[PDB]
DNA sequence: ATCGATGTATATATCTGACACGTGCCTGGAGACTAGGGAGTAATCCCCTTGGCGGTTAAAACGCGGGGGACAGCGCGTACGTGCGTTTAAGCGGTGCTAGAGCTGTCTACGACCAATTGAGCGGCCTCGGCACCGGGATTCTGAT
DNA sequence: ATCAGAATCCCGGTGCCGAGGCCGCTCAATTGGTCGTAGACAGCTCTAGCACCGCTTAAACGCACGTACGCGCTGTCCCCCGCGTTTTAACCGCCAAGGGGATTACTCCCTAGTCTCCAGGCACGTGTCAGATATATACATCGAT
């Protein structure tokens, strides 16, 4: 039973996901999701699929941006591991309310 | 040769640009060579972008350019990564920016 | 119909750099959005300049200045140089 | 008629993969909900604007153009979609 | 360097002499003098005619990266003004360091 | 000699409305004149963009309604829909 | 006028001339200076009301812009709203934490 | 009697965030601004309120940066600061890379 | 001048800035970043004034330089 | 040190639709001419800016001492990577329908545009009181024990 | 708890300077009125959003094991706090000087306006090659003993 030391083949896949460009949010969950959010303002509108793809690209872009900020917060936090306090610190630095 | 741009050796239509400057509510009247200078800066920056786009497709061995190459071409050049940091390219892709403290040892 | 894009003039400056290179339609969308973006930033910036200066039309001095205000060093340098090259090349003859 | 549990479709491994593209080595267990909650606070700040476009446009269909115009005013401008 | 110009016949302003002065001036600066690397402190001295070719070296070329001040013994000939083309700052530089005598 | 215009007397009397007997410095008034010009520019710029988006040549109170419920968060924006449609019927009252 | 007939405080002639001058579209529907004047008058009523409350907190009877920045940091729609804009003479407010206080 | 560290520190936080007042000797900073203002332009008369606006920009931006630096120290479980707090703080501003 | 700004003024701004105990390379790093701040502002304000054909940089120019990156001071030359 | 599995890179052939081109038809672009207003320039004003002087005057500098804050060492505690088997639902695609987008066509309302008279809005004016100045006495901690 | 020792507050007199107010000027608003066209408004077609179904499988879930990363404790050494002593240059008031923009009156070239002419540029149609996908092969690194 052979078993890797932790997080290193994870970093090999960090090299994999930073060798690429793609989306990762799958389409029917985000479709159902944005129909739930646009449901909450005025109901039952038809859309564009390109609208869904535009919101999905902006979603994953702002995600991986704040994931790299949270990684830099855990580095300055003298840690290998992250916390929600890294995220909360990032919101009060960026001024989010 | 109908075009005003071949009189200046450009490639971008100063009649079209002068039209959308006249029909755009930017200014009231629109001069002659200020659209020529604007089309010159436009033509220079599209040559300068597609320079490094050809470079980044060239080392990635591609002809029909995927915008990974475009994201490299903006984000590497810190005159233009400075100037165009606000806009993510769709299917841009991220750099390997891996800090040493989380690298193994 | 008509459809005023800039794809063939992008093809012109594309072939000026290289005959070896294929654009995508999405890369044309990136490039045209870049055109329309930089079009309207500089165009509103010249409009801002003419609002500050209280005139009616625009000289290419304003385009020169706004290129120096927006763009950094080599970018504003070479763009001012290419612009006054075009001012010479048209306005001279 | 409202929809429900769609943010449950955002599961913990998908956020974990996007943090692996975000360079992150070690992944805490305390994280995954608040991200999604911030994601809710993302889209609540989007479409509060956006339908106000197409309600003005008298359209019963919603474009990607309204999304693009919203991300101009949210300051999150992306290309690849035109106009 | 000396260049003589043969005149134009029966004519009030020596006009094709000005034409070949633009051919001479544009050909010398756009053929060899940028490809002289070791060059500084150029002065142009025009006697009589054909000042408008050297005016055409000023307002149509950046010759002032190497040259400094133009000299003209105009005298009785017609005025050849520097047209403001790229700016009126190079014409202001013309208005600070040049000489024309009529 | 310039008889230069600002937003002095109007913001003055709006302060006389909301706080009936008080005072202010000229510096804070310059902040307020700045603030009126800033919000004037942002609603006017969004009105410019939405007028170019709708392929048309004019801008009415409808366009300011949709501009403000794009601008403010929707409670303040919908209170401004109340003040605005108030002003719609109260300016279509007279000429 | 066009303004007292509309019942506002914010002049439709001024605003109409400046929208004419300001190059947005070609023509103008005249409810737009009125509706714009209504939103501008309501938001300056918001700012002056919270600024007068913050001047009531400190009792400088002429409002120093200390009170204006206090009126920013009170209203979280305004604090969330005007989050990029500086205020001269505005000051700050105390914030001392569990790691900062003596134990 | 000799106080512990923190006493006049907390008391001067309460004193300086009471007052509405400037804190910097002026003409050393004007010597700094004309020492910058020589560098690319000459025959330079100036106007005083531009220097006052640069004063407000510098004081407001740097009390803001001490606030970011303070909250990185709050994250850092410390009271005495480091320059690397300022480095992380202006990365997550996005003012600095 | 470049060292006309002293260490105790930086500590007074730290005490209005909520900072309680302070390190020392901080002061010189602070003077450098302040001078970078002022150089970019006066870069574009001088560029506005050379367009303006004036020999006096106004506070208008400084507010417009703040108005480049969304950092608008209210009250002094909008 | 030799060994393995996982990821990356590469070599192949193959097929497709997007690109890249070609084709043909028109409207917007080009040309030619005018008129008007935009813009550019010079002459006087006086206002705004620089500059410099000398006196106090607190702030900067410098130094001193030890505590508590930094940092390192150790040991504990635990959650997340890794591996495998199970389950859920997204993706695929294929068919059909109509709502609403989009295109069209006329009419008139709505806005522009002009002229003639008037007060909305500001500068210039002065005075006054909100607030800075302060000197004394009440309290409210910090640290030592 | 018990202490001084700082640090903080509140008061009556003086005194001063920026709001704020009113005076009056003027120029843009307003009003009165006409004109035309953009756009209101109705009609028509034709797009594309919605739906549904069944074959596949990628992703999500769960467990077992344990390891190595967070953190709590201790313990020290030097970097700040407090406080004592010495020097600068910031500020105020005084005059002196000149740069330049504002204001004023003047003219002219350029860009807009208009008209008429025609190929640049568009949609539409078409054929093809870079690129993706699938399968075989070697190379790197991490890790367990």
């Amino acid at each position: 039973p052979h078993r890797y030391r932790p997080g290193t083949v994870a970093l090999r896949e960090i090299r994999r996901y930073q060798k690429s460009t793609e989306l990762l949010i799958r389409k029917l969950p985000f479709q159902r999701l944005v129909r739930e959010i646009a449901q909450d303002f005025k109901t039952d509108l038809r859309f564009q699929s390109s609208a869904v793809m535009a919101l999905q690209e902006a979603s994953e872009a702002y995600l991986v941006a704040l994931f790299e900020d949270t990684n830099l917060c855990a580095i300055h936090a003298k840690r290998v591991t992250i916390m929600p306090k890294d995220i909360q610190l990032a919101r009060r630095i960026r001024g989010e309310r | 040769a109908k075009t005003r741009s071949s009189r200046a050796g450009l490639q971008f239509p100063v009649g079209r640009v002068h039209r959308l400057l006249r029909k755009g509510n930017y200014a009231e009247r629109v001069g002659a060579g200020a659209p020529v200078y604007l089309a010159a800066v436009l033509e220079y920056l599209t040559a300068e972008i597609l320079e490094l786009a050809g470079n980044a497709a060239r080392d990635n061995k591609k002809t029909r350019i995927i915008p990974r190459h475009l994201q490299l071409a903006v984000r590497n050049d810190e005159e233009l990564n400075k100037l165009l940091g606000r806009v993510t390219i769709a299917q841009g892709g991220v750099l390997p920016n891996i800090q040493s403290v989380l690298l193994p040892k | 119909t008509r459809k005023e894009s800039y794809a063939i003039y992008v093809y012109k400056v594309l072939k000026q750099v290289h005959p070896d290179t294929g654009i995508s339609s999405k890369a044309m969308s990136i490039m045209n959005s870049f055109v329309n973006d930089v079009f309207e930033r500089i165009a509103g910036e010249a409009s801002r300049l003419a609002h500050y200066n209280k005139r009616s039309t625009i000289t290419s001095r304003e385009i020169q200045t706004a290129v120096r205000l927006l763009l950094p060093g080599e970018l504003a340098k070479h763009a001012v140089s290419e612009g006054t090259k075009a001012v010479t090349k048209y306005t001279s003859a | 008629k409202v929809l429900r549990d769609n943010i449950q479709g955002i599961t913990k491994p998908a956020i974990r993969r996007l943090a692996r593209r975000g360079g992150v080595k070690r992944i805490s267990g305390l994280i995954y909900e608040e991200t999604r909650g911030v994601l809710k606070v993302f889209l609540e700040n989007v479409i509060r604007d956006a339908v106000t476009y197409t309600e003005h446009a008298k359209r019963k269909t919603v474009t990607a153009m309204d999304v693009v115009y919203a991300l101009k005013r949210q300051g999150r401008t992306l290309y690849g979609f035109g106009g | 360097i000396d260049v003589n110009i043969p005149l134009t016949l029966f004519e009030p302003d020596n006009y094709s002499g000005m034409i070949t002065s633009q051919e001479v001036l544009i050909y010398l600066w756009d053929n060899y003098i940028k490809y002289f690397p070791s060059v500084a402190k150029i002065a142009f001295i025009g006697i009589g005619d054909s000042y408008s070719g050297i005016v055409h070296l000023l307002g149509h070329r950046d010759t002032r990266a190497v040259t400094k001040t133009v000299i003209n013994f105009l005298g009785d000939k017609q005025l050849k003004p520097l047209v403001p083309l790229v700016d009126e700052t190079l014409s202001e530089w013309y208005f600070k360091n040049s000489l024309i005598f009529s």
